[PDB]
């Protein structure tokens, strides 16, 4: 924040919801709970400059699951295969 | 199997429509010591039907409207949406069990304002838009009570399941915790539904034909039934015996009758409201009365230790 | 008091609507602090398991933790039995 | 990203253009801003739900609320504008090019 | 896919009943028989306008069935009375400034 | 195949944001808009999202647009314009068409498409969640803990609509 | 006379009577003899999945006793 | 309006300007604004006339896309970070399109044309506000994404308006309308010096803020609004044609007046960072700014224009507007280079 | 990046408890009672590990705990826990509400024979 007003008074306007580990609801955890909180330890402190070098495995990792992209890259490598086995008679799948 | 069901929603519906134009005369007939339809079948039984028939064979005049896809969209608009408020309804079980199906029916209900402001374009005539704005006007202030009394309803039931208002009311009917809301809620299905003495429609007019305005008049039945059924399982719960659902039935069918012909005898005693009195009514006595028994139901719960359970 | 009584006189005869109002609001607003019940609307919220009771690992030294549910230790729920 | 993410940041793009390309009714430029609102409103609540971000549920009610009060103040000025040219034609509001 | 049938099946049906009722026999055989400010008031603009945002105040206390199973009770109720007094406040200033008047 | 139905949905989200982005009469305009909330509401639904699906009904479609198509029939549109009529709607009608069926059949033909970035064509349920079973619906916690969590949220909204109502009695006065 | 009104009501209640009846015994019907399963919940979904892959002939209705044990 | 309401709805202006200088979540940033753009419109609307209904439109239009665009690229940084923290953006994407989205609601070219039409349909009370305290809720975002903006777009942002803004006022007669293009050829110094320093961005908007109210005052002091209106001066209140004259000095950035300060500082922080051809062309383009300033004190104060006979009874009369704070200001916008060193406060 | 390791699908065969969710939930509340401590160990280890597969052993035992349970029910209380399930069943939410002279019996009966 400009002027940190919230942190002067001890009083917690908007930074309960910046984040989505923090605390929710009934404990109800986010999808990308573990890797969120690796990564905002990781750089906690550091400044983002030093930040942006020395957590990029954790970075890395939290983007995966936040958006799955590279995960569904190999999904799409495994069918696209499948595809052209099945279009050649050598693979007939299990039951 | 399920097709069969919707069917057998359906059909019904239309058909009770049909004959609550039978009752509706009648009854009015009665209480202005007359008869009413009489002669077409054996007391009248036949009169919706030769009315319908009727309706259908006449000669569908529309003047060049100036525009043809809304002048058909309004009455499909109207009565799919009138057809759809009905599948959430638990009688005792419902054709669609929703989670928020109190939820669904005021997002569906706020909807059919749309077929009043369409027709209003589709006239060609500044007179009949004029004629639709005011009847709009009408029927969204008056959703602002009905939303608020109903939340206020559900803060003891405890869900926007329908079906929890029937277990909320397993020992009690919620009209005796809840009859002014209930008095305020009644009033303003009658003026959402444009009933007598909320007829403004009528009257100003008076101060479609064939088989588009029969749809309409279709539509605007079967809202008055459903908001008769609506009311009857929000404060006249009736009991459920699952190994018996058919005493639920039909106990709960009593009910809902007597609220419709309650609907015909209010029409039949009381001269009509002017414009701007119904607007007095809604803004200036209901909405402030409402909202100070919003207040009260969201505090009464947790000051009582009444809070109802989520599930 | 009385310029007061002869306030509320006028209002409840001129306009009993809004006096109902806004007598209503008020007893919304001040009944809940007054009332000896509203304290258990917060207990029996909490005492509302929608989670898993996530066991704890025993070190030896936690004689107030139950070793099994029908022990008597932990939060007993006699008291919203009665209620 | 996922496949709906496409067509929803498509659907915003489609509503931009329309926006910044302006013909003759000042109502037909608001009706794209409010489709700005409503694509807005899918692609938050799509990726709120999806990574189960629990708290900011939320979050797009407060843009509904927030952008239909924009909308009523949107549309306050256009009858303004109506009552003082009889039209919302936008080519009448050229008063301060001088 | 109950729930998608019960739509698709409520809105064909009104569809076929809407064109039939347009397309039936009729047994003749000779010839048959613009956007400005409507005059209106613009109390009727605000009657929609204050509609709006009343609608906007119902869509922030639709959550408070659920809201009310909290173990922070006194924060929620003490912000329910809270939206609602504004609502009512919101009122209040409208009939004060003759916002609800039909005259004139 | 039902395995694609937000996509689809999305699909037709596009093409009634064509339509009324394209801006024909403002009768149209806002059929287009209406049309586009409910396909919207319907890819929200499909996400898990109930209750927001429902506030588009209620609120969106059920609130700001029927006071559009109000405001519209009294000081903008009475009558609407034959649509397509107009050379430039039918132009930019078209031509957002096109664009959208190139997106559709290519990222379909190869289950994937870079159109300036580059997405996934699986099906979105790939993505979704695989270990739900919790007593309560996630969403409708989330929305609740407004009136625990969000206090400093209800008292900046509360003041904004209150201001609102103030702001438009001033602005309307004239 | 008043009571001639009945006529036209008792034909207005069985209409009204029919869908609440019919959908009550078309779900006994496909549900084995039982009320249709509600699942509002995630928790009551996934038990419902798992009976239907306990039932043996993938109907969630169709439950196996101790006579599985 | 009511004076009640008009307090009201000033203090929900500065309210909404707060909620954005202390929010930490994006969300309470993008409502900042939303409340702020409510409360600015019924005082541009105030005197209701079409000139005020077209440009209160013509606001509404361009800060509404600007405030889209900015949710736009909240939630593209919630796709790609999964979180709302107000700082550095975590997509390129993303910051171009919030860097857009500032750059419209501060009036920066090419996004400029609303503000010397916005400026001049609206009172002069209206104007100040708009072009002072309207500024300080976009700077203070840009002052915390910084660290992700495009060097390229921001830099040229800042040119163009420097350009644009000393061009467009070569041309006008209307005092509303010079404040305006001078505000933005004021933004370009400002925004170019943020990659650097960002504390000379502060230092900048506060001596902007401070030179530009004491322009408005002393219009608002005599009613004037044209620069043949403002010649009459010199024939009713001599000491504002020297009040004026110093102002416009100081504006045109020439020493020892305090607005050559942020320009002096400016200059210094680009070098540093071996900046030498943008600071050079900046200071020069700068040039155009003071030749229209000092075609207005010539009008004002080192000339004494013709007069009206109707003027002799004004002299009968003493000035009764409020001037507040006038005579702090305008002694802070002209003698404050001697204590140029208080800078380091705003780091 | 590595292989993700998996247990062979042989490493994860266990006899299944393969009665419905109403068979479970009429026995709900005597069966947490009885099988507490390997259930409450599986747990512990659940949270704990954050991994499904440093668990098996302590799921296997899970599975144990829960079929000598119900064969203890099977040999003694059939008929009382059948009726008692059987109730449970007809209800589309299956409340324990509706239930309470059966549940009467099956109680009874676990007492005096468990
Ligand atoms: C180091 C960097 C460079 C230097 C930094 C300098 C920063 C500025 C310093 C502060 C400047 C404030 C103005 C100086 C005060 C002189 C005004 C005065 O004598 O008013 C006396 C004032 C009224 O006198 P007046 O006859 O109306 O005319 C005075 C001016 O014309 C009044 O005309 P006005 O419209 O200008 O009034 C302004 C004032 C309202 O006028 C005031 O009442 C002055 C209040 C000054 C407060 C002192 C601030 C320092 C304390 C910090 C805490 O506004 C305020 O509310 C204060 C802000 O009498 C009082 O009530 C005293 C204040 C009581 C408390
Ligand atoms: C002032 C005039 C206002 C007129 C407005 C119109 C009012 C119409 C009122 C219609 C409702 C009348 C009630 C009709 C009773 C139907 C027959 C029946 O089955 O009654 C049973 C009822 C007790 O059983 P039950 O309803 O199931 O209550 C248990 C709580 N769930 O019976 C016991 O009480
Ligand atoms: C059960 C009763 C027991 C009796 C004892 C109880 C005692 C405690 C309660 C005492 C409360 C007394 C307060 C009553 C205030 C009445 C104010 C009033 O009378 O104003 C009326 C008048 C509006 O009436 P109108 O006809 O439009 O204009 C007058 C010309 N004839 O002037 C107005 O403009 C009306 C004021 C503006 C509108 C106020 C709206 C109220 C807020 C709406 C929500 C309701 C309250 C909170 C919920
Ligand atoms: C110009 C012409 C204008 C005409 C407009 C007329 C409007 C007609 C009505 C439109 C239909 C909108 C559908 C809204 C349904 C929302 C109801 C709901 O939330 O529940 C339905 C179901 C989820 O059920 P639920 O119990 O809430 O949760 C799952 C289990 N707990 O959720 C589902 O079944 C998913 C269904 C997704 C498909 C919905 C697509 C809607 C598109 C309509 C256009
Ligand atoms: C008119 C509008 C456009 C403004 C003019 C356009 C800019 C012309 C710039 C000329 C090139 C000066 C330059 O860029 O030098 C940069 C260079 C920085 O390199 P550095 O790492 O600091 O040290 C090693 C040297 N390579 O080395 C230096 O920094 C040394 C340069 C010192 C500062 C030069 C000051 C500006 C020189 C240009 C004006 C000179 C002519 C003035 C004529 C006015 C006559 C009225
Ligand atoms: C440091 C700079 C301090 C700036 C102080 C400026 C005070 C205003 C100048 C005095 C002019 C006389 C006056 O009272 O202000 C006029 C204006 C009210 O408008 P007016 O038409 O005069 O009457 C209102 C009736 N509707 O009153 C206003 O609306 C005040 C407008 C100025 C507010 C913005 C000031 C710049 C931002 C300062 C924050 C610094 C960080
Ligand atoms: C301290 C370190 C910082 C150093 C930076 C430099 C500081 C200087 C800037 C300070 C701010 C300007 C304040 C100037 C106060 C002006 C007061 C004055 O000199 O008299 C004004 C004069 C009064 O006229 P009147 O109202 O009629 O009363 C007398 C009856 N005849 O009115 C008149 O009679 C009209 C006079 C005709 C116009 C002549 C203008 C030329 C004189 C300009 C003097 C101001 C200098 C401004 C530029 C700064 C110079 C460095
Ligand atoms: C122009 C009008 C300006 C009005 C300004 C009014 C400021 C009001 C500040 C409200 C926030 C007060 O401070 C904050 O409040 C809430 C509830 O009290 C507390 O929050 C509490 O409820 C929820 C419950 O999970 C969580 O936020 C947290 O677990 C708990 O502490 C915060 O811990 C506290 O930091
Ligand atoms: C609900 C299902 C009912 C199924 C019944 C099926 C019966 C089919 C036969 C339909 C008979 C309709 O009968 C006919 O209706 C049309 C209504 O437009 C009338 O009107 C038509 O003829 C007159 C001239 O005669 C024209 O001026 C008029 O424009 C034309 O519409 C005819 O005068 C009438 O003869
Ligand atoms: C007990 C507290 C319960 C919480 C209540 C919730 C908040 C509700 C806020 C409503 C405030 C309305 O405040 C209201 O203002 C107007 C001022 O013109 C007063 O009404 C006054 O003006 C009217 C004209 O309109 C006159 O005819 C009347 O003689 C005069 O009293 C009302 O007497 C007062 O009630
Ligand atoms: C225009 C602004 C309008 C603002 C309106 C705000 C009105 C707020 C009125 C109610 C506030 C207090 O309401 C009620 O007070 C009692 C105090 O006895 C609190 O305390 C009670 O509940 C708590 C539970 O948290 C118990 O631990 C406590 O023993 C009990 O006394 C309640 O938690 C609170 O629900
Ligand atoms: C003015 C029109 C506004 C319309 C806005 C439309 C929505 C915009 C979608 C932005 C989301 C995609 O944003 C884009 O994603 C890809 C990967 O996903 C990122 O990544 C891309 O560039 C970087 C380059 O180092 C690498 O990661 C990689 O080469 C490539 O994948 C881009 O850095 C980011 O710019
Ligand atoms: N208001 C009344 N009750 N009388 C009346 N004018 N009824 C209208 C007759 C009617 C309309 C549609 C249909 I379908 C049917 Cl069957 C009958
Ligand atoms: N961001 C920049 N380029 N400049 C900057 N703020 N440098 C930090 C160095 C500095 C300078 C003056 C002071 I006083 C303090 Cl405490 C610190």
């Amino acid at each position: 924040p400009f002027f940190d007003v919230q942190k002067r008074l001890g009083v917690d306007l908007d930074r309960w919801m910046t984040i989505q580990s923090a605390e929710q609801p009934h404990k109800i955890p986010s999808r990308c709970h573990a890797f969120e909180k690796e990564w905002i330890e990781c750089a906690h402190g550091i400044g983002s400059i030093r930040a942006e070098k020395e957590c990029k495995i954790e970075f890395e990792d939290f983007r995966e699951c936040l958006l799955r992209q590279k995960t569904m890259k190999r999904l799409h490598a495994i069918r696209r295969q499948r595809e052209k086995l099945i279009k050649e008679g050598k693979y007939t799948p299990p039951p | 199997m399920f097709m069969i069901n919707i069917l057998m929603l359906i059909i019904p519906i239309l058909l009770a429509v049909a004959f609550l134009t039978l009752v509706e005369r009648k009854v009015l007939g009665y209480m202005q010591l007359r008869k009413g339809p009489n002669v077409v079948g054996p007391y009248g039984l036949l009169q919706p039907i030769a009315d319908a028939i009727k309706l259908f064979i006449k000669e569908p005049l529309r003047p060049a409207t100036s525009s043809a896809s809304m002048f058909i969209l309004a009455p499909i608009m109207a009565l799919g949406l009138a057809l759809t408020m009905w599948i959430p309804l638990p009688m005792p079980y419902p054709l669609i069990n929703m989670n928020l199906g109190v939820l669904f029916m005021l997002a569906m209900s706020s909807l059919a304002v749309y077929s009043i402001l369409w027709s209003g374009w589709a006239s060609n005539s500044k007179y009949a838009l004029i004629g639709a704005l005011r009847a709009v006007a009408q029927t969204i202030s008056y959703e602002v009570t009905l939303a608020i009394i109903l939340l206020s309803v559900l803060l003891m039931s405890g869900s926007f399941t329908l079906s929890t208002l029937i277990t909320t009311q397993e020992q009690m009917w919620l009209i005796l915790p809840a009859w002014p809301l209930a008095m305020m809620w009644f009033i303003s299905t009658l003026a959402e539904t444009n009933r007598a003495p909320f007829d403004l429609t009528e009257g100003e007019s008076e101060l479609y034909a064939a088989g588009p305005f029969a749809l309409f008049f279709m539509a605007e039945y079967a809202n008055i039934i459903m908001m008769n059924i609506f009311t009857a399982i929000l404060f006249l719960g009736t009991s459920h015996n699952p190994h018996m659902p058919e005493l639920y039935t039909i106990n709960f069918t009593i009910k809902s009758l007597l609220l419709t012909m309650s609907f015909l005898w209010i029409r039949a005693s009381y001269p009509r409201f002017r414009y701007d009195q119904l607007m007095h009514l809604l803004w200036k006595n209901f909405l402030p009365l409402t909202l100070a028994l919003c207040m009260w139901h969201v505090s009464l719960p947790i000051l009582t230790s009444g809070i109802p359970p989520q599930t | 008091a009385e310029r007061v009584a002869a306030f509320l006189k006028n209002v409840w005869a001129k306009e009993p609507v809004l006096v109902a109002s806004f007598a209503i609001a008020g007893l919304a607003v001040i009944l809940p602090t007054l009332s000896p019940y509203t304290k258990y609307s917060l207990m029996i919220n909490r005492a509302t398991p929608y989670n898993y009771p996530v066991p704890l690992r025993d070190d030896g030294n936690m004689p107030d933790v139950p070793s099994h549910p029908q022990d008597p230790q932990g939060p007993s729920l006699e008291w919203l039995k009665r209620l | 990203m996922s496949m709906v993410y496409m067509n929803i940041m498509m659907a915003f793009t489609v509503s931009l253009v329309g926006l910044l390309m302006y013909r003759s009714h000042l109502m037909s430029s608001l009706l794209c801003l409010e489709g700005m609102m409503l694509s807005l409103f899918v692609m938050a609540a799509l990726t709120i739900l999806n990574s189960h971000f629990t708290l900011a549920s939320m979050m797009p009610i407060i843009l509904l609320v927030f952008a239909a009060c924009e909308a009523a103040l949107g549309l306050s000025l256009l009858v303004m504008v109506s009552n003082t040219y009889g039209t919302d034609y936008v080519q009448n509001l050229n008063l301060l090019q001088c | 896919m109950n729930l998608m049938l019960a739509l698709l099946t409520n809105f064909t049906l009104a569809t076929l009943l809407v064109i039939i009722a347009f397309w039936l026999p009729q047994l003749n055989v000779y010839s048959e028989k613009g956007s400005a400010r409507l005059p209106f008031s613009m109390k009727f603009f605000l009657v929609a306008i204050t509609f709006l945002l009343f609608d906007l105040e119902i869509a922030l206390l639709l959550p408070l069935p659920w809201a009310s199973q909290t173990a922070n009770l006194n924060t929620m109720l003490t912000m329910a009375l809270f939206l609602i007094i504004l609502l009512a406040v919101s009122l209040a200033y409208e009939w004060t400034q003759k916002g609800l008047e039909w005259t004139e | 195949m039902m395995l694609y139905i937000v996509f689809i949905l999305s699909v037709i989200f596009v093409m009634g944001f064509v339509g009324f982005s394209s801006k024909p009469s403002p009768i149209y305009g806002g059929l287009g808009l209406i049309v586009s909330g409910g396909v919207g509401c319907g890819i929200v639904l499909n996400f898990g999202g109930s209750f927001l699906g429902l506030m588009v009904f209620l609120i969106y479609l059920g609130g700001m647009m029927v006071v559009f198509g109000y405001t519209t029939a009294m000081a903008t549109e009475q009558y609407p314009e034959i649509w397509l009529s107009n050379k430039a709607v039918l132009g930019a009608f078209v031509t957002g068409l096109l664009m959208e069926f190139f997106m559709v059949y290519y990222v379909l033909k190869d289950k994937e498409v870079e159109v300036v970035f580059e997405f996934n064509g699986l099906g979105d349920w790939v993505i979704y969640d695989t270990g739900d079973s919790g007593f309560f619906s996630e969403e409708a916690m989330g929305i609740a803990a407004l009136y625990s969590y969000g206090t400093w949220l209800v008292i900046v909204t509360g003041w904004s609509l209150l201001i609102g109502v103030v702001v438009i009695m001033e602005i309307t006065r004239g | 006379m008043w009571f001639e009104v009945l006529p036209g009501i008792a034909v207005m209640g069985v209409c009204l009577f029919i869908p609440g009846m019919a959908t009550a015994r078309i779900h006994r019907f496909s549900n084995g003899g039982k009320e249709k399963r509600v699942a509002h919940y995630p928790y009551q979904w996934y038990l419902m999945e798992r009976d239907r892959r306990v039932s043996g002939v993938n109907r969630s209705y169709v439950s196996k006793g101790l006579e599985n044990i | 309006m009511n004076p009640i309401i008009f307090i009201i709805i000033l203090l929900t202006i500065m309210l909404g300007t707060i909620i954005v200088m202390i929010s930490s979540h994006w969300l309470l940033v993008w409502i900042g604004f939303e409340m702020n753009m409510l409360a600015i419109i019924p005082i541009m609307m105030k005197n209701h006339n079409p000139r005020a209904t077209e440009a209160s439109t013509k606001y509404f239009l361009t800060q509404s896309t600007a405030s889209m665009l900015l949710m736009m690229a909240v939630i593209i940084n919630l796709m790609f970070s999964g979180q709302w923290t107000v700082m550095k953006l975590f997509n390129p994407m993303a910051s171009m399109l919030m860097t857009m989205a500032l750059a419209m609601k501060l009036g920066m070219a090419p996004f400029h044309f609303w503000v010397p039409e916005v400026t001049q349909g609206i009172p002069l009370s209206s104007g100040l506000i708009l072009l002072t305290w309207q500024k300080l809720a976009p700077m203070s975002v840009l002052y915390q994404i910084f660290p992700s903006i495009n060097l390229n777009l921001i830099l040229t942002l800042s040119v163009l308006s420097i350009l644009i803004g000393g061009w467009g006022g070569l041309n006008q007669t209307q005092l509303r309308k010079i404040m305006a293009y001078s505000s933005i050829a004021h933004m370009g110094w400002m925004t170019a010096v943020l990659p650097y320093n960002p504390t000379m961005t502060l230092l900048n908007l506060i001596i902007y803020i401070i030179m530009t109210s004491t322009m408005f005052t002393m219009f608002m002091a005599n009613s004037t609004t044209t620069t043949l209106s403002l010649s009459h001066t010199w024939n009713k209140t001599p000491i504002m044609t020297v009040l004026i004259l110093a102002t416009l000095l100081s504006m045109g950035g020439l020493p020892p007046l305090s607005g050559f300060m942020p320009k002096w500082m400016i200059i210094q922080e680009m070098t540093k960072n071996n900046s030498i051809i943008l600071p050079t062309f900046m200071a020069i383009t700068a040039l155009l700014n003071l030749y229209f300033y000092m075609r207005l004190t010539y009008s004002t104060t080192l000339t004494m224009f013709p007069s009206t006979n109707n003027m002799k009874m004004k002299w009968q009369f003493p000035l009764m507007k409020k001037m507040t704070f006038l005579p702090t200001m305008v002694v802070l916008s002209t003698m404050m280079l001697p204590l140029t060193p208080m800078l380091s406060v705003l780091e | 990046p590595g292989i993700v390791e998996l247990p062979s699908l042989e490493d994860l065969k266990v006899q299944e408890v393969k009665v419905s969710s109403s068979v479970l939930k009429a026995a709900a509340h005597h069966y947490g009672a009885q099988c507490d401590k390997p259930n409450k160990e599986f747990m512990l280890c659940r949270w704990e590990e954050k991994d499904p597969r440093r668990c098996l052993e302590e799921g296997k035992l899970v599975n144990q705990c829960a079929l000598e349970f119900f064969r203890q029910i099977k040999r003694h209380c059939a008929e009382p826990f059948t009726e008692y399930w059987t109730c449970i069943d007809y209800s589309g939410l299956q409340l324990f509400r509706r239930c309470r002279k059966q549940q009467a019996q099956f109680d009874e009966c676990v007492l005096d024979k468990l």
